[PDB]
RNA sequence: GCGACCCCAGGUCAGGCGGGACUACCCGCUGAGUUUAAGCAUAUAAAUAAGCGGAGGAGAAGAAACUUACAAGGAUUCCCCUAGUAACGGCGAGCGAACCGGGAGCAGCCCAGCUUGAGAAUCGGGCGGCUGUGCCGUCCGAAUUGUAGUCUGGAGAGGCGU
RNA sequence: CGAGGCGCCUCAACGAGUCGGGUUGUUUGGGAAUGCAGCCCAAAUCGGGCGGUAGACUCCGUCCAAGGCUAAAU
RNA sequence: CUAAGGGACGGGGUAACCCCGGCAGAUAGCGCACGCGCCCCGAAAGGGAAUCGGGUUAAGAUUUCCCGAGCC
RNA sequence: UACUUAUUCCGUGGGUCGGAAGUUUUGGCUCCAAGGCCGGCCGAU
């Protein structure tokens, strides 16, 4: 088994093994479009904890996505409101950049389907994921028990419904008990849940 | 126009044939409400804008 | 590479040889003669050209065109048209002017088919 | 393509190489290598055909242990691990330098004698495959117990 | 007319009968912009025989088809469901599962019990 | 020059998948102001309307990196109660849940990692056959940069017996 | 018409630019900071995450994240 | 056919709708294996293959039908 | 303070770069090699 002394490597990126090797990585992923297919994922041990196999129906691609806030994107600058609305710069984007990075692969190649992602690389205006996806349609995925779920209607682009892992990461899903109870089901299911004036029929 | 598209032309021919009286055998029918054509169009008045 | 420009080079490419076919209904003429050439003209003006221009007047379908009506009337009446002057009418549907060649006599044919 | 193909190769000459991938740039000698390779030769393991031919022998009275060449870094690894490795190749073009930067350390820790020779593609020629990436010997037959 | 004749007849006497429908088609639209009484009500009758005749033709074309490809099969053909069910997973893919769940309900399935 | 591989290119190549539509319910993002504060800027309106996407017959959630402080309970969801309460708030106007407890309904599972090496034992496709949502045979390919099987912390592997 | 269960006895592997910390913005009833996000720092294995007031030390209670699926009550 | 201009493959941006055409990307092909190689839309007033005279209807043809005579 | 490969900018139909060895004419034309020596080399380091 050599998973683990891979695994232990990537834990040391700060060396000077690892900072070579991601070096030149990054520049010659900087030549490349920003969503190109890879025929084999570059961190297989990661690949493998995450659900991706050595198979006919699992493609790889890699995402790069810019780095940064959100600016609001108003005509000038200008907003029309209260003071409290009136900023433009320092804002933060709800999700996070793993899962803008499988969501664009996901509106790229709508025949297929999102296992999940990990991270690759970054430099300072860019970080570079690789996206796992699966066909669906091909036998050997169809064939296959443990990922024949994904073949089922309702797991029709969870990329774009925020059920990826990354997704579950910023919806609040990672934790439970108090400090999480709000987003279960949703947050805004609980807010609904919240707002509902209960009017029995024996009141 | 003279210079007409023939799409023009296809739909003008159908409003020419649509602005007739209703058949007056229509009136007769058992459980029968209809009394003209409601639809009459003339062409100085109520132009189709096309 | 006496030239500093690179082009795609040429590849082979082979033509479509399906598995199975995508339509297996044969794919019957729809517009045949007799939606080519529904029914003659029998008002006085069309009547006018049967003696005065040897000249059938037909009601033809929309999709058909001068080589279809010709192709037509020698299908339908084992006649000749010279030449076959077409317009769409302003009630939409298409009239078909077809002389026939000397040697056709249009009364002639007239009086087989019915109109007069 | 061709442009970011060679100027990765000028950029690895450029950048200071830290010694754990320096180390690959030492290969095996051509002379001992060709010697190794016509004596790993001797030992490749079956082909689809010969393993099928060898399952309708058996069926047909219906064996031996067999001294192969073993491959695939899983396995290789553990061999070395369990101190049953007598001989460790490794290819030197592994794409993921991290897949087997670490080998050389771990074999030497071990005291098991390794090798980089060029060519992952020629290891996996040996075990009819493509791109082995790492061999390793652990029995040889006593016609080559001189000879290895 | 009397389909069940004409499920009889073979496929060049069926489209014999077809060509004559539509010569006799066109008499009537010839007779219809002419003058008659009686020959207008010929029109519906003729033009359903029409219809009874390519069914017919259409109905036999599909069955010798469907005999014919029983391997891939035209698309035609195929079994035209809505496009979902047509994505589905058949039965055998389905109820597959692994082997450490096979070997529970082998070892370990629910029993049938009662409290006295 | 013959070759092996890597990365990539072109195909009306063989077989396939995707785009749009619908709005009641559901999932994700984005996001006001009127209004109230007897003025108004924080606050409120509201994590609402509008805006951009994604599904299903339900969706989402889900089997503790949970609560508690007890003699302790034991996935998710929904109802009642907790409770207009703790808290938050120009501590102003206002806002505002959760635990326990009682009900409805109950169900737990699959992987990666070390774990064939006396034999990739795995999978797909072409073709043929048949007992036909599949099974078998043969030939090609995928795969050792890892398919199958064992194992998932409640464990488990190994050893010894019903 | 082999495997599992059970009784007894030396190994026992468990997910990383992730957790966590700082700061900035937003959001919350969550108050020396409820969740989320950007950026900077950046893990461990006699360890890690919690015990609703920030800190250090000593005990105690409690869980094991960063992979996936899951009917019913609605 | 091109004009002012518009759309648009790849690529770039963007949560997405969508916004960007010179940013050069194996430019997707043309002649006779060999040779070469610097998208579309947009004008019935711009550019432009080739027709004349006479006759004819209730209503056409100011060059479309008829007669004759040409042209591309 | 130096370096060049990141990054940035400029140019070209990426058409003679680095090291060594050894056409001024008058508003005209200039391409697809003659020749030499054995498809091949020089001519064209
Ligand atoms: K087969
Ligand atoms: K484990
Ligand atoms: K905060
Ligand atoms: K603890
Ligand atoms: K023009
Ligand atoms: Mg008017
Ligand atoms: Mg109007
Ligand atoms: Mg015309
Ligand atoms: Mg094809
Ligand atoms: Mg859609
Ligand atoms: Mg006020
Ligand atoms: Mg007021
Ligand atoms: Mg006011
Ligand atoms: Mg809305
Ligand atoms: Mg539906
Ligand atoms: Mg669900
Ligand atoms: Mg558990
Ligand atoms: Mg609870
Ligand atoms: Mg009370
Ligand atoms: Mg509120
Ligand atoms: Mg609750
Ligand atoms: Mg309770
Ligand atoms: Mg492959
Ligand atoms: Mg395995
Ligand atoms: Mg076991
Ligand atoms: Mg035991
Ligand atoms: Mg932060
Ligand atoms: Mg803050
Ligand atoms: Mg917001
Ligand atoms: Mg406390
Ligand atoms: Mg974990
Ligand atoms: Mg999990
Ligand atoms: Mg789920
Ligand atoms: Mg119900
Ligand atoms: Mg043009
Ligand atoms: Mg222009
Ligand atoms: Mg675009
Ligand atoms: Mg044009
Ligand atoms: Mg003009
Ligand atoms: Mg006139």
């Amino acid at each position: 088994g050599a998973y683990k002394f891979v695994s232990e490597l990537w834990r040391r990126k700060q060396s000077d093994v690892m900072r070579f090797v991601q070096r030149v990585r990054c520049w010659e992923y900087r030549q490349q479009p920003a969503i190109v297919r890879i025929t084999r994922p570059t961190r297989p041990d990661r690949a493998r904890r995450l659900g991706f196999k050595a198979k006919q129906g699992y493609v790889v691609y890699r995402i790069r996505v810019r780095r940064g806030g959100r600016k609001r994107p108003v005509p000038k600058g200008i907003v029309y409101g209260k003071p409290k609305h009136q900023g433009i710069t320092q804002l933060k984007f709800q999700r996070n950049k793993r899962s803008v990075a499988e969501e664009r692969a996901g509106r790229r190649l709508g025949g297929l389907r999102v296992l999940n992602s990990y991270w690759v690389n970054e430099d300072s205006t860019y970080k570079y994921f690789e996206v796992i996806l699966v066909d669906v349609a091909h036998s050997a995925v169809r064939n296959d028990p443990r990922i024949n779920w994904l073949c089922k209607p309702v797991h029709k682009h969870r990329e774009l419904r925020g059920l990826t892992s990354a997704g579950k990461k910023f919806r609040g899903l990672r934790g439970k008990g108090h400090r999480h109870h709000k987003n279960r089901p949703s947050r805004r299911a609980t807010w609904k849940r919240n707002q509902t004036v209960s009017l029995r029929r024996y009141r | 126009p003279s210079h007409k598209t023939f799409r023009i032309k296809q739909k003008l021919a159908k409003k020419q044939r649509q602005n007739r009286p209703i058949p007056y055998w229509i009136r007769m029918r058992t459980d029968n409400t209809i009394r003209y054509n409601a639809k009459r169009r003339h062409w100085r008045r109520t132009k189709l804008g096309f | 590479r006496t030239s500093v420009t690179f082009h795609r080079p040429k590849t082979l490419s082979k033509a479509r040889d399906p598995k199975y076919p995508r339509i297996s209904t044969p794919g019957r003429n729809k517009l045949d003669q007799y939606q080519i050439l529904k029914y003659p003209l029998t008002t006085e003006s069309a009547m006018k050209k049967i003696e005065d221009n040897n000249t059938l007047v037909f009601i033809v379908d929309l999709k058909a065109d001068k080589k279809k009506i010709k192709a037509a009337v020698k299908k339908m009446y084992d006649i000749q048209a010279k030449k076959v002057n077409t317009l769409i009418r302003p009630d939409g549907k298409k009239k078909a002017y077809v002389k026939l060649t000397p040697d056709y006599d249009a009364l002639d044919v007239a009086n087989k088919i019915g109109i007069i | 393509v061709v442009r970011i193909q060679r100027q990765r190769r000028i950029l690895k000459q450029r950048l200071k190489v830290p010694p754990a991938l320096h180390q690959f740039t030492r290969t095996l000698d051509k002379n001992l290598a060709t010697n190794l390779f016509k004596m790993l030769l001797k030992y490749r393991p079956e082909d689809k055909a010969a393993k099928k031919e060898r399952l309708l022998k058996r069926a047909q009275a219906e064996a031996k242990k067999p001294i192969v060449v073993k491959y695939g870094l899983n396995h290789v690894t553990y061999l070395i691990e369990q101190s049953k490795a007598q001989l460790v190749v490794i290819a030197h073009d592994v794409d993921p330098i991290e897949l087997v930067v670490w080998l050389p350390a771990l074999c030497r820790k071990m005291e098991v004698p390794y090798c980089i020779v060029k060519g992952k593609s020629r290891l996996g020629s040996i075990v009819h495959k493509k791109t082995a990436s790492v061999l390793c010997l652990t029995t040889v037959k006593n016609e080559d117990k001189l000879e290895f | 007319v009397k389909a069940g004749e004409l499920w009889n007849k073979s496929k060049d006497d069926l489209t014999k009968q077809l060509a004559e429908l539509k010569t006799e088609l066109g008499q009537l639209r010839i007779q219809k912009v002419a003058s008659s009484g009686s020959k207008l009500n010929r029109i519906h009758d003729i033009r359903k025989s029409i219809a009874r005749v390519l069914t017919v033709i259409n109905a036999k074309q599909r069955a010798q088809l469907r005999l014919f490809y029983k391997k891939y099969a035209p698309l035609d053909l195929r079994a035209k469901q809505t496009r979902a069910i047509r994505r589905r997973l058949s039965p055998d893919e389905k109820s597959r599962v692994l082997e450490k769940t096979k070997k529970r309900t082998v070892h370990f399935p629910q029993r049938k019990f009662a409290i006295k």
